[PDB]
């Protein structure tokens, strides 16, 4: 719902997934010329992996389930692990260090 | 004989019998013999058709994801830029990631 | 035999993701009945499908059985969820 | 080209859930074989009875093993059993081994006391796999009722079905000699609690008393069996053999082989008619082997389309052989299959 | 034929005939069970059909003929004549 209008516009293809709200589902609508009415209503109800490719790289709107990457390497950010540190027992401090 | 063309000819009239679709007649719908397509999955009703997509409208003309953060767009968008950039088969591509 | 107990209704219409329920239990109105925020299950074969209600009353009644017999209102709408597993 | 196991499983937990389709079973050597008493197997299979008998007994056995040899393949104990039934039916058959006869008489009792002193062997503590798929039976009251049907001459679907006790009918009606009735098997006039168990090839506790020449069921006596593969007499076999082609004509019936090797010659043909008379009937065949051991499965699987087999390594479902999608399909192990019918009960 | 007799959409003149113990002008096949009927073999015919050990099931002239009796005298009928009949073969006296 945020992306410009005219930019979206422009996309070839979309990956349509899962969209709980209302307004990005109504904006993804607005923004595509080859619309199914049996599919778009299932945007809200789409598993983890399901994608509906729509535009131009494909010959009909197919609903699909993205190939898994082989295990061991998945998209993971290393965000600290907020319950493992402050499950820790606290130790001495040093902040004269810190300083 | 030839092949799935878009567009019908001639319209039905009262009475014609309405059939199923099987999975033959799934794979002569959702298959192409053009070499530019590439599977990058599978259909949701029955896991043996391969979801064929063209890459030369997706990369030339454009393409996008969309998607809610728990349905996994992360995973999707990795698996699709790996297997783009499968070396066996394509072994100069060009990829920039602005992570 | 007969509709066992936590019983409701059939589906009537499917838009998707926007299952139309025609209500079944007559005056029970008392587990309560299905409010607002409350949960309903419906299984297809083998796995249950749960979903929320989120229109009941005159807005889930469908738009022409309105303008045919606008006087009876026994209709919920459901909005699918999640399914349960193996 | 391809398959994958899980929309498989998946299909088959979708079809079990459904009370209106009847239901059977095929339980075959396959399934005894699966469990362990002791070091050695409960129960050996065909060859595991044929290896017994060769080296348990001579040169009269040898020469009749050289006959039915000289123009077939690798035998059986049902081979050699039909075989010495052929040879009594004509008086004077023993010039044909140069034994003056009177010594196969003999023989075929020796051989019949050893198998039937054999396969007994009791069931184990509550946890066979028997006793998962009893407890599955009679876990949901089904319109329907299961029928089963067994080739084994034990009596372990007996006394798991027993342990935890559930409606029961074979055939036999009494309590002290259980006459065999044949008018109650036709009519059908059964209350849909009670379930059906029949077996096709015979146990050891049915008896042949002569004189009246009638037969009954009851405490298995000493030597005195009724183990024939089929026989030929002037019957059980023929009418529970139309009861199993009559079961297959009903709309949307499931039938479910675990164990079996296809060996057999008229159990193979009355399924194929049954698969081509009505075409909403639907076969799993299920095995625990490599796909290239059956060729009369493969042969079936490519003339009827509604049978589906399934083994270890490919799979050939709607005449076109594949292979499974990266040995897999762990369920042709009677453990596994028991295991999932267990957890599919809950 | 085999499934035209279990139709058995026939005219309400025609006739049925069935031969119970076979003929002399039937002839079996080398190649597959066939049992077709045509000109008398020259000594090859099909008299008294036992040994087949039933092979190609339902393509036994003998099974189908029983059957289509059994058939007929499950029906509600009221009438049966026989005539010659030594009563000598029990295959027809027990059904």
């Amino acid at each position: 719902s945020e992306i410009d209008s005219t930019i979206l516009s422009q996309c070839g293809t979309l990956f349509a997934l899962r969209m709980n709200n209302s307004s990005d589902r109504n904006h993804v609508l607005g923004a595509v010329s080859d619309s199914f009415e049996g599919l778009m209503g299932m945007l809200p109800t789409l598993r983890t992996g399901e994608a509906i490719i729509i535009g131009e790289s494909v010959r009909l709107p197919m609903r699909t389930i993205i190939s898994p990457p082989p295990f061991g390497r998945r998209p993971d950010s290393l965000d600290p692990d907020v319950t493992a540190k402050w499950s820790n027992n606290r130790v001495q401090g040093d902040y004269k260090e810190v300083l | 004989k030839k092949e799935f063309e878009r567009g019908v000819s001639q319209y039905p009239t009262i009475g014609d019998k309405v059939h199923i679709v099987t999975e033959p007649d799934l794979k002569k719908i959702y298959g192409t013999q053009n070499k530019k397509y590439i599977s990058l999955g599978n259909i949701a009703s029955v896991d043996s058709i391969p979801a064929l997509v063209n890459i030369d409208t997706l990369v030339t003309r454009h393409s996008a994801v969309l998607g809610s953060t728990g349905s996994g767009k992360s995973t999707t968008v990795t698996s699709i830029l790996q297997r783009i950039s499968d070396m066996s088969q394509f072994p100069s591509a060009r990829i920039i990631v602005f992570d | 035999m007969t509709e066992a107990s936590t019983y409701i209704g059939t589906v009537q219409d499917v838009n998707g993701a926007n299952i139309r329920v025609v209500l079944d239990i007559n005056t029970i109105s008392s587990y309560r009945i299905g409010q607002i925020g409350s949960f309903v299950r419906i299984p297809i074969g083998y796995i249950n499908l749960f979903g929320i209600v989120s229109q009941v009353g005159a807005g889930a009644v469908p738009d022409k059985l309105l303008e045919v017999e606008p006087y009876g209102h026994r209709w919920i709408s459901v909005q699918l969820v999640g399914e349960e597993g193996i | 080209s391809y398959y994958d196991t899980t929309q498989q499983l998946s299909l088959l937990k979708h079809v079990l859930s459904e009370d209106k389709r009847p239901i059977a079973f095929i339980i075959a050597a396959g399934c005894p074989v699966s469990i362990r008493h002791n070091d050695a197997p409960l129960i050996p299979d065909v060859a595991g009875l044929t290896r017994k008998i060769s080296d348990s007994f001579d040169s009269l056995l040898m020469k009749i093993i050289q006959n039915l040899k000289t123009t077939i393949p690798n035998p059986t104990i049902e081979d050699i059993l039909s075989y010495i039934r052929l040879l009594q039916q004509i008086p004077m058959s023993g010039k044909i081994h140069d034994v003056e006869n009177s010594v196969i008489n003999a023989l075929e009792e020796s051989i019949c006391e050893l198998i039937e002193e054999e396969v007994n062997v009791d069931l184990p503590g509550n946890a066979t796999p028997y006793h998962k798929i009893a407890a599955w039976i009679n876990s949901i009251n089904r319109e329907h009722q299961v029928e089963i049907f067994t080739t084994n001459y034990d009596l372990l679907m007996e006394q798991a079905l027993e342990e935890l006790n559930v409606p029961y009918f074979d055939g036999f009606v009494g309590s002290k000699r259980a006459f065999f009735d044949i008018r109650t098997i036709e009519e059908n006039k059964l209350p849909s609690r009670w379930s059906k168990l029949w077996k096709l090839h015979g146990s050891i506790n049915w008896q042949l008393d002569k004189q009246t020449q009638t037969i009954w069921r009851g405490t298995p006596s000493k030597g005195c069996s009724l183990i024939h593969p089929s026989h030929l007499k002037y019957m059980p076999y023929l009418v529970m053999m139309d009861q199993l082609k009559l079961f297959l004509n009903q709309p949307s019936a499931i039938l479910i082989t675990c164990g079996y090797s296809y060996k057999d010659q008229h159990i193979n043909e009355v399924l194929s008619q049954g698969l081509q008379t009505n075409p909403n009937a639907l076969i799993y065949g299920l095995q625990y082997d490599v796909l290239e051991n059956y060729q009369e499965a493969k042969d079936m699987a490519l003339k009827r389309s509604n049978l589906i087999l399934l083994a270890k390594d490919r799979a050939i479902i709607g005449k076109k052989e594949g292979e499974w999608k990266p040995l897999f399909f762990k369920l042709g192990d009677f453990q596994h299959l028991a295991s999932f019918l267990e957890e599919i009960s809950q | 034929d085999i499934r035209t007799i279990e139709e058995n959409k026939l005219p309400s003149r025609w006739s049925k005939l069935w031969k119970l113990h076979g003929s002399i002008n039937w002839q079996l096949d080398k190649q597959t069970q066939t049992i077709w009927r045509g000109t008398p073999s020259k000594g090859c015919s099909l008299i008294h059909p036992s040994h087949l050990k039933y092979d190609q099931s339902r393509k036994m002239p003998y099974l189908v003929m029983m059957d289509q009796l059994k058939l007929f005298l499950n029906q509600p009928s009221a009438i049966l004549i026989t005539c010659g009949y030594s009563y000598k073969d029990q295959h027809i006296n027990e059904v």
